[PDB]
């Protein structure tokens, strides 16, 4: 049998060592192996024999597998850090991870929503339907909601919105659509994309128009 | 740290993470060690009393000078066995000589030498008719002397073996004078390093003969083992029978391929003797001498055991013998036919018994291992 | 330099079959130990195979006498053929090379490739309808506005954008997707771009999405 489980969880200081946990049946003394992986990207090869980080990566990082227990440990900590990580091992003849542990590195700066809001384009009309669009960017920390108004009375009714991810920039990005009939469109003056953050809320909002471009 | 892995098919351990210190060839150091220094000796005789009384030393060895002379070098007209064995005519050249360097070896001043000269060179180090034979005692006022007792050892050493010694004393090379006497391996400073903080495994590993006695000085060779390969990756390999297929019939197989290997060249270089391969801590003491190759598509066989790729070394049988094979970290056990086994713990005699086939324990689930009443107590240590 | 691309999957319908291919550059693949290994997006990763070099193969669990883990040794392609496929298998699938240690026993995971989508289901390959986003009239904002695609209504994922060909990287920012209550996804791209180059510099996004073999550029 194996099955290796890591907490899901994990947060640190920032510059103050911290470190991650996998343990299962007997790792005693298994050979481990350990796997960073940030938002969307392949997943990399951290530390792998043991404690034995391969060409080309931060020292700042290394390993301990001893008894029941394998431990990968960050010393610096730098927020570029922040990311899922993966231990595995081997049984029988076949592998195993587990998939736990994000990390965070706190308090990142508080920071705020960059609103783009696009009225919807010519051709999408053309094509009989219209599509609002609502672009979110660069905030943290990264919970977010979405207001969509029409001439300020709102109507939440057609829209989808995305659950707001991480970028590489280590603050977070979403986007939300409103749908609507063009007629809809230009039968109402004014349309508002309205996010709610700290409560401190950022609102852009466009409306129909006669120029090119 | 020290991993092992089981593998279900071939009921077998494949215990890793063991850095091989490998010997390659031997450094030979000749010290000839004169009387001295008898210096402090009266100049008067009586028969009055205290010892001496190692005169039957200086003949007792003598003796048995011309035994190793006469019962071995006439009489001549797996490892190590041979080697020191045959290394021998290391001393054919050394004995049966003139001084050669005697002498001329240290002189002045130093006791040590650069070069031992010969048909090939060597170490000389060193310490202390009408010749002694001396005959006396006198009691006026006596001091710790006339016994360094340092010689007095050696001849009990060399005469209780014959002439060969099976490893090297503290008294035959002196611990500086084998700690120096390493600085001067011709290797690397890596193995220095070691092989110094190792000391102890050299001596045992160490083979010892005596050159010379005459009434000169007592000329023996010190041969030490030198290794090349300090830190290599090494790993061992402990098989049980894998037997199966019970219609009433039995179906059984057992690997032949352990249990050491290492590979420095890397050539994978297979150690099958029993002996040839020790272990302190994590690294691993082998004999060179002791092989074979095989290449490194031996790899295989723990994978698939039944790769047609490179056909592994194995026996069959319809005959399944119940039996135990201890790892460095656990052990295997193998119950078949109608026999009895389980485990056990120091304060349970009998905690879980076990299965009939194949199964692997380690030393977190149990101590004991009854067989059917032979216990085998799981231990640290490997095959 | 060494690196390793996966052929597609694509849209595969439930109780299905498909094949998947890692071809690797930089070393042999007999040579090497291999495997799969499948991450369904937003979850972790879960070993599916592992191929041993000597043609001796292991599967996990969650998946036997269904896939067959292969080698070309020609191509020097690896292939993953999947069976009987089903929906709980719609995930990532990423190749990845397993390292030798010393002795013939397996040790790490050291390179891997991007991966692509399987997505396992009883529905429509889609492709999207591009319409391009106009720069804002008000001017000039830091001298730099914002103009893009929105690529709308696309199934299954995944949808690659460039922008013109790739010479533009910089002030892009690509949105990830939305899953609708039709269940087709949309998209976004964004470029924060100089005022003052408007209307001089011209700039095409540029949409991939192979499962519907649609590759479209549209003006902005
Ligand atoms: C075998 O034979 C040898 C040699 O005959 C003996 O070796 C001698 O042993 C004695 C006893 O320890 C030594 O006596 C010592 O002599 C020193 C004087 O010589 C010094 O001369 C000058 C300066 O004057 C220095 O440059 C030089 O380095 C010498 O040191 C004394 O320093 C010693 O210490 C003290 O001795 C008495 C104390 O009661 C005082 O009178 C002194 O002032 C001093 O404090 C000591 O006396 C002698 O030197 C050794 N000689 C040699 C050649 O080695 C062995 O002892 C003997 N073995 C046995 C078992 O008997
Ligand atoms: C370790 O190594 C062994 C052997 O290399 C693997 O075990 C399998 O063992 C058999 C025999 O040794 C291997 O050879 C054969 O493969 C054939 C392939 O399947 C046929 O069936 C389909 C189904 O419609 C056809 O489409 C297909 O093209 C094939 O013709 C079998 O036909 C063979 O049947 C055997 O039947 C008897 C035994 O009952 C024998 O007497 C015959 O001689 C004949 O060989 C046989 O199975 C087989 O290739 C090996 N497996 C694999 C995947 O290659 C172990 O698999 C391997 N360890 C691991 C983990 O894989």
């Amino acid at each position: 049998e194996l099955a290796l489980i890591q907490p899901a969880s994990v947060s640190v200081s920032p510059g103050q060592t911290a470190s991650i946990t996998c343990s299962g049946d007997k790792l005693g003394d298994k050979y481990a192996s350990w796997y960073q992986q940030k938002p969307g990207q392949s997943p990399v090869l951290v530390i792998y024999q043991d404690s034995e980080r391969p060409s080309g990566i931060p020292e700042r990082f290394s390993g301990s597998n001893s008894g029941n227990t394998a431990t990968l440990t960050i010393s610096g900590t730098q927020a570029m850090d922040e990311a899922d990580y993966y231990c595995q091992a081997w049984d029988s003849s076949t592998a195993v991870f587990g998939g736990g542990t994000t990390l965070t590195v706190l308090g990142q700066p508080k920071a705020a929503p960059s609103v783009t809001l696009f009225p919807p384009s010519s051709e999408e009309l053309q094509a009989n339907k219209a599509t609002l669009v609502c672009l979110i960017s660069d905030f943290y920390p990264g919970a977010v909601t979405v207001a969509w108004k029409a001439d300020s009375s709102p109507v939440k009714a057609g829209v989808e919105t995305t659950t707001p991810s991480k970028q590489s920039n280590n603050k977070y990005a979403a986007s939300s659509y409103l749908s609507l009939t063009p007629e809809q469109w230009k039968s109402h003056r004014s349309y508002s994309c309205q996010v709610t953050h700290e409560g401190s809320t950022v609102e852009k909002t466009v409306a129909p128009t006669e120029c090119s471009m | 740290g020290l991993k092992e892995s089981y593998l279900e098919e071939s009921c077998s351990t494949i215990t890793e993470g063991y850095l091989s210190v490998l010997r390659t060839g031997w450094y030979t150091n000749v010290f000839t060690l004169e009387v001295g220094d008898v210096e402090n000796l009266t100049c008067t005789d009586g028969p009055s009393l205290i010892k001496t009384e190692l005169d039957l030393t200086k003949s007792a060895l003598r003796e048995l000078k011309t035994v190793s002379a006469d019962q071995l070098a006439r009489e001549e007209q797996t490892a190590a066995a041979v080697t020191a064995g045959i290394a021998i005519a290391k001393t054919i050249r050394l004995e049966s000589e003139v001084n050669a360097i005697k002498g001329a070896l240290k002189t002045t001043n130093e006791a040590v030498s650069t070069l031992g000269n010969g048909v090939r060179v060597l170490a000389t180090a060193v310490r202390e008719n009408k010749n002694k034979c001396d005959i006396a005692d006198l009691k006026m006022a006596v001091s710790f002397s006339q016994f360094n007792r340092r010689f007095l050892n050696v001849v009990r050493q060399f005469s209780d073996n014959a002439g060969i010694t099976p490893a090297i004393s503290l008294d035959l090379m002196t611990d500086a004078e084998l700690a120096r006497a390493v600085s001067y391996m011709p290797t690397s400073a890596g193995q220095i390093k070691l092989m110094l903080e190792n000391r102890a495994m050299v001596r045992r590993k160490g083979f010892g003969i005596l050159i010379g006695v005459y009434g000169s000085s007592v000329i023996y060779m010190v041969q030490l083992p030198i290794f090349g390969v300090i830190d290599t990756p090494c790993w061992i390999i402990k098989a049980a029978p894998s037997c199966s297929e019970k219609d009433g019939n039995y179906a059984c197989l057992l690997r032949e391929d352990q249990g050491w290997y290492c590979k420095n060249a890397g050539s994978t270089v297979y150690y099958p003797n029993d002996k040839d391969c020790e272990t302190r801590g994590d690294h691993v003491f082998c004999d060179t001498a002791a092989g074979i190759n095989v290449a490194e598509q031996s790899r295989e066989c723990n994978i698939n055991i039944s790769t047609t790729n490179y056909p592994c070394k194995v026996s069959t049988g319809r005959h399944p013998i119940s039996m135990v094979a201890l790892s460095p970290l656990g052990a295997l056990v193998a119950c078949y036919k109608g026999v009895s086994c389980s485990i056990g713990s120091n304060r349970v005699g009998i905690i879980k018994q076990l299965p009939k086939g194949c199964s692997y324990i380690t030393n977190q689930d149990a101590d004991t291992v009854t067989i059917d009443n032979t216990v085998y107590q799981l231990s640290k240590v490997e095959g | 330099e060494v690196q390793l691309l996966e052929s597609g999957g694509g849209l595969v319908q439930p109780g299905g079959s498909r094949r998947l291919s890692c071809a690797a550059s930089g070393f042999t693949v007999s040579s090497s130990y291999m495997s799969w290994v499948r991450q369904t997006p937003g979850k972790g990763l879960e070993w599916i195979s592992v191929f041993y070099s000597g043609g001796t193969t292991y599967y996990a669990d969650a998946v036997k006498g269904r896939f067959s883990i292969s080698m070309d040794t020609s191509k020097n392609t690896l292939h993953l053929q999947m069976n009987s496929l089903r929906v709980e298998d719609t995930a990532i699938y990423y190749c990845a090379r397993v390292l030798s240690r010393a002795s013939g026993m397996p040790d790490a995971f050291d390179i891997w490739g991007p991966g692509t989508m399987v997505t396992v289901s009883s529905a429509s390959t889609k492709g999207p309808s591009v319409f391009p986003l106009a720069p804002s009239s008000a001017a000039t904002s830091g001298g730099t506005a914002a103009l893009g695609c929105l690529v709308k209504d696309y199934f299954p994922e995944p949808v690659t954008v460039s922008w013109n060909s790739g010479a533009l990287t910089s002030g892009v920012h690509t949105f990830p997707a939305v899953l609708q209550s039709s269940g087709l996804y949309s998209l976004s791209s964004v470029v924060t771009v100089p005022s003052s180059s408007l209307g001089t510099q011209t700039y095409i996004c540029n949409v991939n999405h192979k499962p519907s073999n649609t590759k479209v550029d549209k003006k902005v």
